[PDB]
């Protein structure tokens, strides 16, 4: 069984956990527990293709060189998370997907750009920025709710299909 | 609770110096969580700083508006992961 070793990055509280969470569980945690690391494992179909998710849930950047290194290193595909809330977490976005490069030796990396908490009323990025800068990468874009799920399962399949088509 | 004795050391309109006591084992990092006092779920943003840090700056704020600021501490020993139950301040402006 084909397994992908997908990585989710990004800045302190913008929702990685919460939104692993859903995915492989169907639940929404509420509770804020700054992840130090998580891994998760759960076969699916996508597409009609069985496969097993490999998921690494990273503490929130900047994460120690030598640790970042690491798992940027050994993931097949990243989800690269911001918060619509947090302008510092959709900045630092570019230097996450230059590291990401600079260990891959590539420009070509399988990545999703997540725009989350779309259900927060008060937002400080554009959805017009995020677009511009996943098109500038030729990365998908998608605006996900870990606590509504709104995007989330999209979000993870669509990188899925990003390192199928790699 | 981990750390002791979070406090404001000095604020401006827009922003806090906060200081805390660091716990006499080694932390890998902290993590520093801001929003409005009695914020919804997620109503809120957060930054990473080294575990070698004992304050940090929260700028971009709204004058006279009430902030409770919340500090984490996380790492590793002997025991495993380390993750303690954060400490929380409020403060206005
Ligand atoms: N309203 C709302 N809240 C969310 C959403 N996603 C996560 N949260 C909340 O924000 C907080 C932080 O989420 P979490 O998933 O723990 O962040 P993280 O990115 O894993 O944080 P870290 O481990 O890097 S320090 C939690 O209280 C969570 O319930 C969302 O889409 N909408
Ligand atoms: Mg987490």
């Amino acid at each position: 069984m084909t397994e992908y070793k997908l990585v989710v990055v990004g800045a302190g509280g913008v929702g990685k956990s919460a939104l692993t969470i859903q995915l492989i569980q169907n639940h929404f945690v509420d509770e804020y527990d700054p992840t130090i690391e998580d891994s998760y494992r759960k076969q699916v179909v996508i597409d009609g293709e069985t496969c097993l998710l490999d998921i690494l849930d990273t503490a929130g950047q900047e994460e120690y060189s030598a640790m970042r290194d690491q798992y940027m290193r050994t993931g097949e595909g990243f989800l690269c998370v911001f918060a619509i809330n947090n302008t510092k977490s959709f900045e630092d976005i570019h230097q996450y997907r230059e590291q990401i490069k600079r260990v891959k030796d590539s420009d070509d990396v399988p990545m999703v750009l997540v725009g989350n908490k779309c259900d927060l009323a008060a937002r400080t990025v554009e959805s017009r920025q995020a677009q511009d800068l996943a098109r500038s990468y030729g990365i998908p874009y998608i605006e996900t709710s870990a606590k509504t799920r709104q995007g989330v399962e999209d979000a993870f399949y669509t990188l899925v299909r990003e390192i199928r088509q790699h | 609770s981990v750390p002791t004795k979070l406090e404001v050391v000095a604020a401006t309109p827009t922003s806090l110096l906060i200081s805390w006591d660091a716990p006499a084992v080694t932390v890998f990092f902290y993590i520093i969580a801001y929003g409005e006092t009695g914020h919804g779920v997620g109503a809120f943003q957060a930054f990473r700083v080294p575990g070698s840090k004992s304050t940090a700056t929260i700028s971009g704020l709204k004058p006279g508006v009430d902030y409770t600021i919340t500090v984490y501490a996380r790492g590793y020993s002997k025991q495993g992961p380390y993750k303690p139950s954060p400490i929380s301040i409020n403060y206005r402006t």
